[PDB]
């Protein structure tokens, strides 16, 4: 795979549904391998990356945990700007210059 | 009657609005906000009478 895992940080995402995208998103780079690279990035009316990863990053055991406690301290605050998240996920699927 | 009905129209705003936890805001708030300008001022005509 190549994910680029949006998550949506707003306002309207606090509480329970930000735990529940917490624990997804942890159970969901429980699914990726070694030879699947992910980013996870986050969206609310800006988009950025969770982590200090800047791009697509190999899914090994320790870019994982990375990419979870990046998500674990992860806030709910802002709008939603599904077009500034998109952009940045389709423009992080796009670099090449990197290992994929 | 024209007060009446624009109070009225005041009272169906209030009502669409929905409130979102940590200042996220509906697409439909922000055209329930910028529609207030036309409220205060009928109000402020009525209060000038
Ligand atoms: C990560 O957690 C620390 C501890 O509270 C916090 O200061 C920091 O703002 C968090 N990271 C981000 C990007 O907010
Ligand atoms: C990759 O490298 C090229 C040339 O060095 C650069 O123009 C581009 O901005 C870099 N990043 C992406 C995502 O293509
Ligand atoms: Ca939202």
């Amino acid at each position: 795979k190549d994910m680029l895992i949006l998550v949506d940080v707003s306002g309207s995402v606090s509480g329970l549904t930000l735990k529940l995208i917490r624990t997804s998103v942890s159970e969901m780079l429980e699914t990726l391998s070694d030879d699947d690279f992910v980013n996870v990035a986050s969206f609310n009316s800006n988009a950025q990356d969770v982590s200090c990863f800047q791009h697509l990053v190999q899914a090994n055991v320790r870019n994982k945990k990375v990419l979870k406690d990046a998500v674990n301290n992860i806030t709910a605050k802002g709008i939603t700007d599904y077009k500034k998240g998109f952009s940045f996920a389709f423009e992080q699927l796009l670099n090449y210059n990197v290992s994929r | 009657y024209m007060i009446l009905a624009t109070i009225i129209a005041n009272c169906i705003v209030l009502a669409l609005e929905q409130h979102l936890p940590d200042g996220d805001k509906t697409p439909m708030s922000e055209r329930l906000d910028d529609t207030e300008p036309y409220f205060i001022g009928i109000f402020c005509f009525e209060a000038g009478i």
